[PDB]
């Protein structure tokens, strides 16, 4: 797949229940070096 | 070919408006790699207790991104 | 002895060193040097 | 010639479990991994 498009959805709220939605944040991926710390239970929560 | 089902009968789509102004709203946050962020774990293999380079697919440090939110159709009193 | 003292660093620095002349020895034979695997026995599985 | 799907109940033996090798040093082919190993019970640590 070369191409991506968002669809965008909207929400069909009464003018009473609208609501604020929770912006995604959308981040390209790319190969790079990360120095990765594990902790006990081997998940990650810091890198470089 | 899988079934989907039925496709929908309506005769025409919801209209659908667009505003700039209106969706001109920008809160972007930065990927903190100190923060986990974006960090995929690796399929192959799990780690524990140590701290090594891995190469792997992850989104640039301080990239604010892309940025799409979603909002409300307009309305008037109870019906959408 | 502190972090500051010169003749304290040089102590742990002759220690330091023995350590990673034994390092490597470790690290070398993870190292793939080009082979498809770092265990020979796993090579043999893999390859004819 | 080449494929055997249906294979009958229980094709794995004890002797193929860890368990009954545990403590003694001993040849491992577990998922596509080839090494002589021993293997000791002990508190699970990394992603299971």
């Amino acid at each position: 797949i070369k191409y991506y498009s968002i669809i965008p959805h909207s929400i069909r709220s009464i003018q009473s229940d609208r609501k604020a939605w929770a912006a995604f944040y959308v981040y390209k991926l790319q190969p790079l070096t990360f120095l990765l710390d594990f902790s006990v239970d081997g998940y990650i929560r810091r890198a470089i | 070919y899988v079934d989907v089902g039925p496709d929908s009968v309506k005769s025409a789509c919801i209209e659908v408006d667009i505003q700039q102004t209106f969706f001109d709203k920008t809160w972007p946050r930065p990927i903190d790699v100190s923060k986990a962020d974006g960090i995929i774990y690796p399929q192959g293999r799990t780690y524990s207790n140590i701290t090594i380079t891995y190469q792997g697919l992850f989104p640039y440090q301080g990239d604010h991104g892309d940025m799409y939110v979603y909002s409300a159709g307009h309305a008037t009193g109870t019906t959408p | 002895f502190t972090t500051t003292n010169e003749a304290f660093q040089k102590v742990q620095d002759a220690v330091n060193n023995n350590a990673q002349a034994l390092s490597k020895l470790a690290s070398e034979l993870s190292n793939t040097f080009g082979a498809i695997s770092a265990s020979i026995g796993d090579i043999i599985q893999r390859l004819d | 010639t080449d494929t055997n799907s249906v294979c009958p109940k229980l094709e794995f033996a004890n002797d193929t479990k860890i368990a009954s090798q545990l403590g003694n040093c001993v040849e491992y082919s577990l998922y596509g991994v080839s090494g002589r190993g021993v293997f000791q019970n002990c508190t699970a640590v990394g992603v299971r």
